[PDB]
């Protein structure tokens, strides 16, 4: 009860937005724009559907592309910690939670189960993807259909189902050559395809230019 | 004794509920078309008489049989001038329906044993339809005596053949050509993905 009053009092502050922006990722130095974009993604928007014909989503997907050593994974870990319903996965492989639905007997419970992908488990939540450029064909197709149609269709072992996958996707990636080239466009610097990139609302580019003062401050931290 | 009175009450409810006789006409039409099954909305039963509706919630096994017998008697009384050849009165299955909100599958515990429950879920496996006996007959090895029309209990419950002949012990065998069978099937249900707790495995039934 008093929490609502405290929140309303905090909203009356003139610098509440700046405080919220600075609050995200206390242990990460710099990258104010990244934190602001992540705050905007976390707060989200509002979906619309005039009648039952035109559906417009309200989720803000975020993609970060950066050189090695720029602490891309720390942001994902912090977002996973903060978010109430967050599912973390990596495209390299051997992930705890898969990205494709399948029907199998569970190794532990020894029961016949239908295990959905991380996209379905993150319904009305957040899905974080690390190593976005190492994925295979199945993961790419599943992500494409989950981002365009916002649903997953399964036809396996006599089971035909359609499941909702309303989630916000935050992905991390590295350039093709290991270092971003300003002379080339963003599409040419990433192994991803144009339709996949077009889905993301916010694209962030991180570089590793040698600034002595910034490097000194980072080393001190 | 009193169960006969309850069956009579169910008969009166079926014959009297209405400003048109819904269940009477529905049963007549279903019997005429050959579909020996009806669906009963428990709100109508509660409106007609709250006692039987309350009773059905706690002891479904016996009251369901009483209701089935009452429905069979009602169907027999409605269809007096049945065509020649169709003298046999066939049994009728009774289904239940209600508008009450469902309960989560995770709430199933010991206290809900042998009670009536409503559960949402998703089906993941369906076995083939097979046959289960309802009335069976047995024959003895030595004297060839016969016991006929033995009633079988519903559900996943077996039967034990008698060991004493009224001759060697355990002389009875089942005759396959003199039995009545019905269709049964087994299904697998899984917890809805929209209701599973975060970071926890789903449960099945
Ligand atoms: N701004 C920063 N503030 C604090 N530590 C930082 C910062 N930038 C990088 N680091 C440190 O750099 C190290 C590199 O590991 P980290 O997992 O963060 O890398 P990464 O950017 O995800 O790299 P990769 O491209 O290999 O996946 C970490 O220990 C992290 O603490
Ligand atoms: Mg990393
Ligand atoms: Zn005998």
């Amino acid at each position: 009860d008093e929490d609502v009053k405290m929140i309303t009092s905090l909203s009356k502050d003139q610098q509440i937005g700046e405080k919220i922006f600075a609050s995200i990722a206390p242990s990460i130095y710099g990258h104010e724009d990244i934190k602001r974009g992540l705050a905007l993604a976390l707060f989200g928007g509002e979906p619309k559907n005039p009648g039952g014909k035109h559906k417009v989503r309200g989720d803000i997907n975020v993609l970060l592309c950066g050189d090695p050593g720029t602490a891309k994974s720390q942001f994902l870990k912090y977002i996973e910690k903060v978010s109430s319903r967050a599912i973390f996965t990596t495209g390299q492989g051997a992930s705890a939670v898969g990205l494709t639905a399948y029907v199998q007997r569970h190794p532990v419970s020894r029961e016949w189960t239908l295990e959905a992908g991380a996209l379905v488990l993150a319904d009305r939540g957040v899905c974080l993807i690390d190593e976005f450029d190492k994925m295979n064909d199945q993961d790419r197709t599943s992500i494409h259909e989950a981002m365009e149609q916002q649903s997953i269709s399964i036809s396996k072992a006599g089971i035909v189902t359609s499941l909702q996958a309303r989630c916000t996707v935050i992905a991390a990636a590295n350039p093709i050559g290991g270092r971003y080239d300003p002379s080339l466009t963003f599409s040419e610097n990433v192994d991803l395809t144009e339709p996949i990139i077009s889905r993301f609302d916010i694209l962030c580019v991180v570089r590793d230019t040698v600034d002595p003062v910034q490097d000194e401050m980072l080393a001190r931290f | 004794a009193r169960k006969s009175q309850l069956q009579r009450r169910f008969k009166e409810f079926l014959r009297q509920y209405r400003f048109t006789f819904k269940y009477r006409d529905e049963l007549k039409r279903h019997y005429n078309l050959g579909e020996y099954w009806i669906e009963v909305e428990m709100e109508d039963l509660a409106s007609f008489d709250e006692d039987l509706a309350d009773y059905l919630y706690k002891q479904p096994a016996e009251h369901l049989q009483l209701l089935e017998e009452a429905a069979k008697e009602v169907a027999d009384e409605v269809t007096r001038p049945r065509p020649s050849g169709e003298e046999v009165l066939q049994d009728i299955q009774v289904m239940l329906k209600s508008d009450a909100s469902p309960s989560s599958i995770r709430s199933l515990k010991s206290d809900m044993m042998s009670h009536l429950v409503k559960i949402p879920g998703i089906i993941i496996a369906a076995s083939a339809v097979r046959a289960k006996a309802t009335r069976i007959s047995i024959q003895c090895r030595s004297c060839r005596n016969t016991l006929t029309n033995i009633a079988m209990r519903p559900g996943l419950e077996g039967y034990a053949l008698p060991r004493k002949c009224n001759c060697p012990l355990d002389p009875y065998f089942i005759m396959p050509d003199k039995c009545k069978c019905v269709d049964f099937q087994t299904l697998k249900l899984q917890e809805l993905p929209d209701a599973v707790p975060h970071g926890e495995m789903p449960r099945h039934m």
